[PDB]
């Protein structure tokens, strides 16, 4: 084969193009990353002065089911939260900020949560998808040990209640939480946990994110039938936030 | 000090994990790159007697010594633990490419067009072929197929200098010459 | 660092070939030529490769090397035999690869 | 230690999921008919069915079967019917292609005739699948990104069947039908014109494919790490976003400095994972073709390294030495 | 390789199968090595044989003169015997011409 100029032959074209095409793709694929979170601000709360190489993108619509109308990216931050109890440590940038009162009941740090709509999730027949397993028709365990009976752990070693109910996802066949029942001496009414914070054993449930004077203290459910998207993450923050503050020595150095 | 910074790399994912409230899933998956890099740099020249069966630091010079080392055991496509890496390699590929795509045509309709749900896409892969793994299933199935992959890869290295010296076709004589054939 | 090597196992490497041992058992010293030595020719009935040799050489050619190297214990005994019209074109080979192909 | 969220606790059934349905009406088609698998629910669903069932679907089942018989029957008649050989030999056996002197004119039957037909055969049921594939997604009113990622790996199946061999000239040029054998055909090609490493589209191959698997290992990592705050229902977090996407994100921007959405990381996935086949094609097709020696290739274009010392045993030890003796 | 024991990066740097700057010492004695195998084959091993030998030495089909190649001498060894001399007490099969006993 012969070259146009020098050793350029077919070969190298394709490699240059190659090599715009991919500058190109690149570009894109970092442009549509940036629908949400942005503009950036510094630890004061201002628009900061730097904002990037890539300018931001143009903006997208989708159509959403049952009714519930239309969304807008990028847009304004409508998850934002409003009053938060935390504090700074440095009078410029780069530093943490320290939590004023409690963490774990003002939802800071390990313990935040978003500001979700307050409505449940619903499947494909506009019915909610989470449901307790008393109202659901014709399901039961096939598999594994069934933990509804058997008594609650807490992380230092207090039983606090007994485990009274579950609560399944009917379109995916699959277990979410776990609905307790707490003992008057450790505070009143039910609780949920999420399933992915428990271990079932043969005579017992352990959980060891949180302490026995913590389980008074978690947010409860507004009706006794469904849990909506805030509710969730509200709670699911709060089983998160033990993991860091539930003990003095979990959060100092471990060495 | 490549080696002092990949572990000082993965400590500092687990400190950022801990301060996030997340598990430790990442710096875990990490550890395994890890472990194909010392064992191709620390356990095999160990176990072969010399630093010097490591592989060069160049761009261009390091896939001279993955040729030469393929062809010192003339045929390395015969060895069985390369065809395993390689199988989970490609189905890894596969699979990355059919989750993505599920996930965008759920979430980018035609136009015009409301979004859809886990429901639709349950439906689309029974459909397809009559089995769905589940939105969480998938993630677990990738996240073992790409450490097996891993795991696979280094256990075929590990072999080939230390364990075995002939030719890589020599070692399916064992099939050839069973006493249940003729 | 470009990876050209060849590995062996130790223990391979310190067992010789097996056959070494049974050629030193069976070889010998050549006898350095006297003047005027009575030759194979004129003892026997041979062929002319091995004809012009000394007798002691006969000897130590014939029974001490070719009879226990192949193992054919009446080789060259026979001359209508095709084993001994084979080790005749053999001889010559054999000089001919030690001469021409060094 | 803390649930790790690898294999399920307990296991709930109840009645089996139909599928959705429109206007199209998919049920007229769907066959009746479901299982439970305990086994695959620890991981996984436990339901196993039901199946569509279309012209698509159906052509290419016969097709494929088809090819598969043909390759077998050819491979135990090369073996005189003896099924305990048929067995000892598989591995080893194979369906070869023609002659390179027949060109691309029709061979006899002993000599490439039945690799054509099956060839065809395969052809069309490959085509088919996809054709099913992209009208399944077509009736669910969704987008057609399956199709389309399938259609790039169909891209490099062609470029290494058909379109390179007629380029050439010669159906000699395709691949074997063969276990053994088809490994031999790839280091074969690799030796025949020159080395396949110096290959710069062989390299960007291998780049997006080790992309891609180094990708799927974060996500899969990553979306098991947030699942304790629902991270696993991924389309609900695109149209409201959470505190799971809130901490995924600010892990790795924390870690390397940038991050993604929970929309964005899977278009970054769709690409590294398609450009592998299409890079490789192209640098399949060029192969032969335009370039017939790839190390002197890189010779001319001054990136293949040069080396000082010398070569052979000698110049580094002795045979005695070796031996030890 | 399996006749001499040894893998492909010796005689070869396998990046470039081609050059001859980029090939060890080992690999112009192969060279040597095919063309004496070719002449033994065809001028004396095969000629005969195809006169002497009796039918069963000929082989499953074609009924074929037996031959030889590198692993006849190597035997699975990088030299024969592994280097052991052989020639020095033999002066008989060194030369075509009368033996030199010096
Ligand atoms: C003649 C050549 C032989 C051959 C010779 C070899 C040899 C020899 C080897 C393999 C190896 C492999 N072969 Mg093979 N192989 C051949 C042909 C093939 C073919 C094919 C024909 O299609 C395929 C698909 C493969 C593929 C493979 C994989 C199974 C495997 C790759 C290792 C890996 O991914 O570990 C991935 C793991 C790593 C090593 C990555 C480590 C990453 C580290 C921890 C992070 C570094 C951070 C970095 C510095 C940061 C920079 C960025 C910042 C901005 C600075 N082989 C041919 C036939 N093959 C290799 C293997 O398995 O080794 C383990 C190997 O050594
Ligand atoms: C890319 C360069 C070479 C090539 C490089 C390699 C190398 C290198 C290897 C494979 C290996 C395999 N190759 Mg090949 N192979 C190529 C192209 C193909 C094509 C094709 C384009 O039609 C097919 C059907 C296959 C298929 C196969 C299987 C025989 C085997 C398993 C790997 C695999 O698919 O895992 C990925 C799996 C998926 C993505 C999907 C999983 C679905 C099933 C498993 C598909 C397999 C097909 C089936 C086994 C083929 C018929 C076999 C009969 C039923 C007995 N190869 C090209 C031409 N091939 C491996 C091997 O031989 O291991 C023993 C191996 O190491
Ligand atoms: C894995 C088994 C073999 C191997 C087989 C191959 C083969 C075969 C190929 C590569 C190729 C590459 N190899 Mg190598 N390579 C090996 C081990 C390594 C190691 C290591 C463990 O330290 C590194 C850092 C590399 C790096 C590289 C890149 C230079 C290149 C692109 C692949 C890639 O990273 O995309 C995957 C990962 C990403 C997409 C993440 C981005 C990482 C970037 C691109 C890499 C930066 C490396 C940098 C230039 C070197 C270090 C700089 C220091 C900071 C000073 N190789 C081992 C020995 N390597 C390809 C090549 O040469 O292309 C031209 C190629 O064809
Ligand atoms: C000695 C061997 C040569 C070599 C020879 C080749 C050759 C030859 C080729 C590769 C190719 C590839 N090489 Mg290379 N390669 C070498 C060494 C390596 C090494 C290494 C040493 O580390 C690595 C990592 C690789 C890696 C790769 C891949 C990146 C790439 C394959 C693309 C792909 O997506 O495959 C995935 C495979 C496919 C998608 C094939 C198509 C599959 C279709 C879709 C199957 C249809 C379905 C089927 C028919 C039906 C099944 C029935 C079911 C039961 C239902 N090579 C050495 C240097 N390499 C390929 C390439 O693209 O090169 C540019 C190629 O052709
Ligand atoms: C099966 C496991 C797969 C995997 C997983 C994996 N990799 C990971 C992770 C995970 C889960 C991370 O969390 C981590 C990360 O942060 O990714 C963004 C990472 C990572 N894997 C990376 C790369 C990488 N992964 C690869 C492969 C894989 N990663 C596997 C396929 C490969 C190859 C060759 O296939 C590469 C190149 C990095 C982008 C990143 C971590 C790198 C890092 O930050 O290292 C800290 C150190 C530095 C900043 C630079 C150190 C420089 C040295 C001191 C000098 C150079 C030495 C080197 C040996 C020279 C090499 C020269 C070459 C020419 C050979
Ligand atoms: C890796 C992806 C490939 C794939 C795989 C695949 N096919 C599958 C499955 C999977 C994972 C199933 O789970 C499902 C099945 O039931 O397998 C036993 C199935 C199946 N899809 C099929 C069609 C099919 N899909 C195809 C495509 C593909 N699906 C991809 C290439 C093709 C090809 C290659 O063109 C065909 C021919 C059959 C192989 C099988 C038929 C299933 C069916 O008709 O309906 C669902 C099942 C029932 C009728 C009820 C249970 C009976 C089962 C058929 C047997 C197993 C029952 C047992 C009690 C459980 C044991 C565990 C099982 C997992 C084996
Ligand atoms: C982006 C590139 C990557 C990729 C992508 C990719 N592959 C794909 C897709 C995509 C996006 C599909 O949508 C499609 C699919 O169906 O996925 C489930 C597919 C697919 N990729 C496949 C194979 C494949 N992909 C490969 C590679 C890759 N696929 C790349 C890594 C490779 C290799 C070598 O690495 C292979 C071997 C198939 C599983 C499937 C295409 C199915 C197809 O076309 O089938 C045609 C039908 C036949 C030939 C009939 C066969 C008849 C059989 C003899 C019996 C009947 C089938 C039965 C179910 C099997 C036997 C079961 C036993 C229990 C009896
Ligand atoms: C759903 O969920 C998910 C997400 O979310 C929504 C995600 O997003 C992601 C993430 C995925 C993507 C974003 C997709 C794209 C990803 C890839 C293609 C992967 C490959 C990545 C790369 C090629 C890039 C990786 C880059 C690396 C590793 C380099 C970055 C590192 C550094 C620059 C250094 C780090 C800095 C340190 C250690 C601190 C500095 C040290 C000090 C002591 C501070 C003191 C200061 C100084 C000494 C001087 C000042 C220092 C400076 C300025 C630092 C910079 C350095 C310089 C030299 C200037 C996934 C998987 C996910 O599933
Ligand atoms: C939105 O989410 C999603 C879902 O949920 C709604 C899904 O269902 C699916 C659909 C996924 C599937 C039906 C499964 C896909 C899985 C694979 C292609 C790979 C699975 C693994 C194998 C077939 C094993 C391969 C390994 C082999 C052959 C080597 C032998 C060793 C072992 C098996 C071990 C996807 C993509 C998804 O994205
Ligand atoms: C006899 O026993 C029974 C009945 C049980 C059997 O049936 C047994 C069967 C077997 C044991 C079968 C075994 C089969 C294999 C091991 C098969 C292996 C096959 C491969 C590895 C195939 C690879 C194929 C293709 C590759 C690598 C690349 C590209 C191919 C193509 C693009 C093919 C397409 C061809 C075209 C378009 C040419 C068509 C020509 C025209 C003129 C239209
Ligand atoms: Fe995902």
């Amino acid at each position: 084969e012969e070259t146009f100029f020098g050793n350029f032959d077919l070969a190298s074209l394709s490699l240059w193009l190659f090599y715009g095409f991919f500058a190109l793709l690149i570009y894109y694929l970092q442009t549509e990353n940036m629908r949400e979170g942005y503009p950036l601000e510094d630890e004061d709360g201002n628009t900061a002065a730097n904002q990037g190489p890539f300018p931001l993108p143009k903006e997208k619509t989708f159509k959403l089911q049952h009714g519930r109308g239309e969304l807008t990216l990028p847009g304004e931050d409508v998850q934002r939260r409003d009053n938060l109890a935390l504090r700074k440590t440095a009078h410029g940038n780069g530093f943490p900020m320290e939590p004023t009162g409690d963490p774990m009941l003002d939802g800071v740090g390990p313990a935040s949560w978003s500001k979700r709509r307050d409505v449940p999730e619903l499947d494909a027949h506009g019915h909610p998808k989470i449901v307790p397993m008393s109202a659901a028709e014709g399901f039961g365990v096939s598999a594994g040990t069934d933990p509804r009976g058997l008594p609650v752990m807490a992380g230092d070693g207090e039983i606090v209640g007994l485990v009274s109910d579950m609560w399944i996802d009917e379109a995916e066949q699959l277990v979410r939480y776990l609905e307790l029942e707490l003992d008057p001496e450790w505070g009143d009414g039910k609780r949920l946990v999420q399933r992915q914070m428990v271990r079932i054993k043969s005579d017992r449930v352990k959980v060891r994110s949180i302490y026995g004077k913590h389980f008074k203290n978690v947010p409860k459910t507004k009706s006794p039938n469904q849990v909506t998207l805030l509710e969730e993450d509200k709670i699911m923050a709060y089983y998160a936030g033990g993991t860091l503050y539930a003990d003095e020595s979990r959060l100092e150095p471990q060495l | 000090c490549a080696i002092g910074a990949f572990v000082s790399w993965a400590l500092r994912e687990v400190e950022i994990c801990r301060k996030l409230g997340m598990g430790y899933h990442v710096p875990f998956a990490f550890s395994v790159a890890i472990f194909a890099y010392v064992t191709l740099v620390v356990f095999r020249p160990l176990l072969m007697g010399a630093w010097g069966h490591g592989f060069p630091y160049g761009i261009w010079s390091h896939l001279d010594w993955v040729s030469n080392t393929g062809y010192a055991y003339l045929h390395f496509h015969y060895n069985p633990a390369h065809m395993l890496a390689v199988t989970f390699f490609f189905t890894t590929t596969l699979a990355l490419a059919l989750h993505g795509a599920l996930v965008l045509s759920a979430a980018n309709p035609p136009k015009g067009e409301e979004v859809k749900g886990p429901d639709n896409e349950d439906t689309f892969f029974r459909d397809f072929i009559g089995y769905s793994i589940g939105t969480l299933g998938i993630h677990r199935v990738g996240l073992l197929l790409a450490l097996n992959a891993g795991f696979w890869s280094a256990v075929c290295i590990i072999i080939s200098g230390p364990v075995w010296t002939k030719g890589w076709p020599e070692w399916w004589n064992w099939w050839l010459e069973m006493p249940i054939w003729p | 660092g470009t990876g050209m090597s060849v590995p062996e196992f130790v223990s391979d490497l310190d067992t010789p070939d097996p056959t070494i041992e049974v050629f030193l058992a069976s070889t010998s010293d050549p006898v350095i030529p006297e003047e005027g030595a009575q030759t194979a020719g004129e003892a026997y009935e041979n062929v002319d490769p091995v004809l012009a040799d000394l007798t002691v050489e006969n000897y130590d050619r014939l029974l001490a090397a070719m009879r226990s190297w192949t193992g054919i214990p009446d080789l060259l005994e026979d001359p209508d035999h095709y084993q001994s019209k084979v080790a005749i074109n053999m001889i010559q080979m054999n000089q001919t690869i030690n001469e021409e192909w060094a | 230690p803390e649930y790790q969220n690898i294999f399920t606790q307990v296991q709930v059934q109840g009645p089996a999921e139909l599928g959705v349905d429109n206007e199209n009406n998919l049920t007229e088609e769907r066959t009746t008919g479901t299982g439970f698998s305990q086994l695959i629910g620890w991981i996984g669903n436990a339901q196993l069915g039901p199946i569509y069932l279309g012209w698509f679907g159906i052509i290419s089942l016969v097709t494929g079967t088809l090819w598969f018989n043909i390759v077998g029957f050819n491979m135990l008649s090369q073996v005189g019917y003896s099924i305990p050989e048929f067995i000892r030999q598989l591995f080893w056996l194979a369906l070869e292609p023609p002659s390179p002197e027949y060109g691309l004119r029709m061979p006899p039957l002993d000599d490439g005739g039945w690799f054509i037909i099956a060839s065809f055969f395969l052809l069309v049921s490959v085509i088919s699948w996809w054709l099913r594939t992209y009208q399944l997604a077509e009736m669910h009113k969704m987008g057609k990104h399956v199709a389309w990622a399938f259609a790039a790996a169909i891209w490099l199946f062609l470029v290494l069947g058909l379109f390179r061999p007629i380029l050439m000239g010669s159906w000699s040029e395709a691949v074997p039908y063969g276990i053994f054998p088809h490994l031999d055909w790839t280091t074969a090609f690799s030796i025949r014109y020159g080395n396949l490493y110096y290959n710069p589209f062989h390299a960007l191959s291998i780049v997006f494919l080790y992309g891609s698997v180094l990708l799927f290992a974060m996500h899969g990592a990553t979306i098991l790490a947030v699942t304790r705050f629902g991270g696993d229902r991924e389309l609900e977090q695109i149209y409201d976003r959470g505190t799971a996407s809130e901490r995924a994100g600010l892990f790795w921007r924390w870690t390397m400095g940038f991050n993604a959405t929970m929309e964005g990381i899977h278009r970054w996935a769709w690409w590294f994972a398609v450009l592998t086949p299409i890079t490789g094609g192209i640098g399949i097709l060029l192969t032969g073709t335009v370039v017939d020696n790839w190390f002197l290739w890189a010779v001319e274009h001054n990136f293949a390294p040069d080396y000082t010392q010398d070569y052979g045993y000698e110049a580094y030890t002795t045979y005695d030495g070796f031996l030890g003796r | 390789s399996n006749s001499l024991g040894r893998n492909c990066v010796f005689c070869h740097n396998s990046r470039a199968f081609y050059d001859p700057a980029q090939h060890t010492p080992q690999w112009a004695t192969a060279m040597l090595g095919i063309s004496m195998v070719q002449e033994l084959n065809n001028e004396w091993i095969v000629p005969i044989g195809e006169a002497h030998l009796p039918p069963e030495r000929l082989g499953p089909v074609y009924n074929d003169v037996p031959k030889l190649a590198c692993k006849t001498c190597h035997k699975g060894y990088q030299q024969p015997l592994q280097g052991l001399n052989v020639v020095a007490d033999w002066p008989e099969l060194a030369t075509t011409e009368g033996p030199f006993y010096d």
